[PDB]
């Protein structure tokens, strides 16, 4: 684990004078030993992780989504759905199919990748949670490459559904999307 | 140990990979479930119905009889409904497919290999190298061609356009 | 082959060998090839698979 003992691990205390969950031990990554809620003594860590990951992975995909739909739509799209964003697009792409089409195929691949990977793992299995191979790029050869990049997928990721939400919650209350909303800093000027 | 086609997915157990085309592809893994051979019989079946629908999608496209009236590919199915041949050549396909109910009772009993009818009326794979690489070639050209015939016709469907001719003009 | 050839019969009788006729439509032998792997359907089949 990148830095045990350090970063992550059991040395390590979110809330510190408060005892590390009892299922929370060293060998989960991205784990400073914050349960406040204890949920851990009730759920399988492993399908809890399997979210973490999936959730990170999805929100990360959607932070720089809702950031880049609104630099650069595609131009196609961009005719058909008229520089709507977010919320309204959501509603707009529902509609030429966009989102029909994504839906269809997402759920393809989770039909066929993801609820079958879970069911092994959780039944017991070599595969990590989370843990699909899909490095093309191979990209860190080294196991310690790897943790340091297993731990940052976790919390980059942590940073992402975060900030979906901000993005989100923000555009409902005040008009602007994510790359317009700190422009326009104050954004109540213009309910927009 | 594990799949070489789903890595993250362990290896199904009864696709041991002796079959041709098996790269231990089964995620929801109906040959736990059932007969492989059964399975085996099924895709063999429905492939060689889609290869002959790919090419005479194309074929008829390119020529029509010149005793029937020219329709498209799917336009044809309702035109013959009525013509008469339709029922003539789903009648003769279950005429053939009575004998392959026996042919299905014999594989159940494991007398008789899947996919197998003993149809190499030229002897063109009787070399037993060959046999397996054309084994390996049909179950591929199968595979894809049930992919290409629901293609076609779903794409006249949404376009009217048979496909050497959407092709042209997109 | 033997030309002219009488087989001896004992086999089952003509109203039961009419009733195997019709057990052709009463229970055919198509969708048997469809009941579960029959050796032991993976009835130790490991957690992991
Ligand atoms: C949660 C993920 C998510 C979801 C639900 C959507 C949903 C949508 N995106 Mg996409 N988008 C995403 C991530 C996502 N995006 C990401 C990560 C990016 C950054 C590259 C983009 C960049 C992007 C652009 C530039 C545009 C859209 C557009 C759209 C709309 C039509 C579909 C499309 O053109 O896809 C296209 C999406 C991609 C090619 C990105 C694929 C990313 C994966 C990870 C590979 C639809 C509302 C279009 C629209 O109508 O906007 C006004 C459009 O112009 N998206
Ligand atoms: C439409 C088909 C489909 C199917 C069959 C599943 C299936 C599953 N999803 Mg879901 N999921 C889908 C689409 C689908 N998802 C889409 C389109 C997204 C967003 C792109 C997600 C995002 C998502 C997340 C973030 C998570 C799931 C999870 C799950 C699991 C429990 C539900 C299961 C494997 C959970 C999981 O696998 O972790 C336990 C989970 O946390 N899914
Ligand atoms: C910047 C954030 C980030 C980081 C640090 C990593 C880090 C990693 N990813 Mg990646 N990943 C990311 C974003 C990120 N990912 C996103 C947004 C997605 C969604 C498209 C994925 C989807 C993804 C998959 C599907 C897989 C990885 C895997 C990996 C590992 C090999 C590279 C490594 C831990 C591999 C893994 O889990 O190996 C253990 C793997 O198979 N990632
Ligand atoms: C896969 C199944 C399949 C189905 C359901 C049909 C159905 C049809 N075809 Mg045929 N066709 C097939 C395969 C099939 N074809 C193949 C493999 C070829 C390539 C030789 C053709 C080439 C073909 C032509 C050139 C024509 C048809 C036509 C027709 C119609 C009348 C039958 C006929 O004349 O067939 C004759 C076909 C054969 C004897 C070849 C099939 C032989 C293999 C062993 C089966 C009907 C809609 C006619 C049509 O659409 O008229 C409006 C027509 O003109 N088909
Ligand atoms: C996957 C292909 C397919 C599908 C979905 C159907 C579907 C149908 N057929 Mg069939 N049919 C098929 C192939 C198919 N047929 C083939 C290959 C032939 C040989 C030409 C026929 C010949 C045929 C006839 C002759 C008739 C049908 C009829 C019907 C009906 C129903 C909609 C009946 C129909 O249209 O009335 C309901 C009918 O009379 N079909
Ligand atoms: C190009 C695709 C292709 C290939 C590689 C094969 C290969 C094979 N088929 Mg054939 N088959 C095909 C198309 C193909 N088939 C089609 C379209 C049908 C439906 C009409 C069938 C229906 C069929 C049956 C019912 C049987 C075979 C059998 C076989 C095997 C022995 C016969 C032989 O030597 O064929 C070699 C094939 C070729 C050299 C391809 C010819 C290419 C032309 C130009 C098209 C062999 C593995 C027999 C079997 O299973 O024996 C083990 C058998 O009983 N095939
Ligand atoms: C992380 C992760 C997951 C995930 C995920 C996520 C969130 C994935 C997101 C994926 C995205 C955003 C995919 C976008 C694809 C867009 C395409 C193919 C566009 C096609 C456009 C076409 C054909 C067009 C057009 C046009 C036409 C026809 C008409 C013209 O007038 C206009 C125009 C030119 C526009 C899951 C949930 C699976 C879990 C898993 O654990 C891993
Ligand atoms: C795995 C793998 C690979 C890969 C890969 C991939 C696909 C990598 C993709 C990575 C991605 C998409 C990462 C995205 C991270 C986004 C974050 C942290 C968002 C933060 C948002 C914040 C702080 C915010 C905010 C905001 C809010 C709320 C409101 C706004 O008004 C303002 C603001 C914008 C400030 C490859 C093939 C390359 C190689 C390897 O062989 C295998
Ligand atoms: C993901 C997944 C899997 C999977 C899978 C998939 C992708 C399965 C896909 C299956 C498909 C695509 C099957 C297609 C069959 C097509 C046939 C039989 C066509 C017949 C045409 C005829 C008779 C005709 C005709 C005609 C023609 C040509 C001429 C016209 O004038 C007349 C007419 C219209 C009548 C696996 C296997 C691993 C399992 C896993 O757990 C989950
Ligand atoms: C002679 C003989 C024998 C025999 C035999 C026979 C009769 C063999 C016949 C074999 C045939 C007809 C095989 C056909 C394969 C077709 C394929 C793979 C097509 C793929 C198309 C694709 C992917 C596509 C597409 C597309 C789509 C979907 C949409 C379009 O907009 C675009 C595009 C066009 C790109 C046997 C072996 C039985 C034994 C005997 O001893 C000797
Ligand atoms: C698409 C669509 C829609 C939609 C939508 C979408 C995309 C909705 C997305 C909603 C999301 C992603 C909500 C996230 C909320 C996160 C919160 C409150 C986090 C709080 C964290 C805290 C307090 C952390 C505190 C903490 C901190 C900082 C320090 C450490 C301790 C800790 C406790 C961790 C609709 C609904 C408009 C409908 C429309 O027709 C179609
Ligand atoms: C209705 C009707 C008729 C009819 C009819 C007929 C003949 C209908 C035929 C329909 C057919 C053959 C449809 C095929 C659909 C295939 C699909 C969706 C495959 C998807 C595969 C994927 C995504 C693969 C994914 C993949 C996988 C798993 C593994 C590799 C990676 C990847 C490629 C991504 C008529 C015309 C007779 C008229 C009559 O009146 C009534």
């Amino acid at each position: 684990l990148y830095k045990d003992g350090i970063i992550q691990g059991l040395g390590v205390e979110a809330i510190p004078g408060a005892g590390r969950p009892a299922n929370l031990d060293g060998t989960l990554v991205g784990d400073v030993g914050f349960d406040p809620l204890g949920f851990s003594n009730w759920l399988d860590l492993r399908w809890a992780r399997e979210a973490e990951i999936k959730h990170g992975r999805v929100a990360m995909l959607a932070a720089t989504g809702m950031i880049v739909q609104d630099a650069y739509k595609f131009p196609g799209f961009e005719g058909e759905f008229g520089g709507a964003a977010m919320m309204k697009l959501h509603n707009l792409a529902v509609e030429q199919g966009a989102m029909q089409q994504l839906l269809l195929w997402l759920g393809l691949l989770e039909i066929i990748s993801g609820v079958p990977a879970i069911i092994q793992t959780l039944n017991g299995s070599e595969r990590q949670p989370g843990d699909f191979g899909f490095d093309p790029l191979n990209c860190g050869a080294n196991p310690d490459t790897l943790a340091r990049r297993q731990l940052t997928e976790l919390k980059n990721g942590r940073l992402a559904m975060i900030a979906v939400g901000g993005m989100v919650h923000h555009y409902l209350l005040v008009g602007r999307g994510p790359i317009e909303f700190i422009t326009n800093i104050p954004n109540f000027k213009n309910p927009l | 140990d594990f799949s070489a086609a789903v890595p993250f997915l362990k290896r199904p157990s009864n696709l041991d990979g002796t079959l041709a085309g098996d790269v231990g592809f089964d995620p929801l893994g109906f040959s736990d479930v059932f007969d492989l051979r059964v399975l085996r019989e099924a895709e063999l079946k429905h492939g060689r119905f889609a290869m002959l629908a790919v090419l005479g999608f194309l074929v008829q496209e390119v020529y029509t009889f010149p005793f029937f009236p020219k329709m498209a590919p799917v336009d044809a199915h309702d035109y013959f409904v009525t013509q008469g041949g339709g029922s003539q050549i789903i009648f003769w396909i279950s005429f053939v497919e009575i004998f392959g109910v026996v042919a299905l009772f014999e594989l159940i009993q494991g007398k008789r290999d899947a996919g197998d009818f003993a149809f190499d009326p030229l002897g063109l794979g009787k070399d037993e190298a060959t046999l397996a690489r054309y084994k390996v070639a049909e179950i591929k050209h199968a595979r894809l061609a049930m992919i290409a015939i629901g293609g076609f016709i779903h794409q006249f469907w949404v376009t009217k356009q048979t496909v050497l001719e959407q092709l042209g003009n997109f | 082959l033997y030309g002219k050839y009488a087989p001896e019969y004992d086999g089952p009788t003509f109203r039961e060998g009419l009733e195997y006729v019709l057990s052709f439509a009463w229970k055919p032998p198509i969708l048997i090839a469809w009941k579960p792997r029959a050796d032991l359907d993976r009835a130790m089949m490991d957690p992991a698979r």
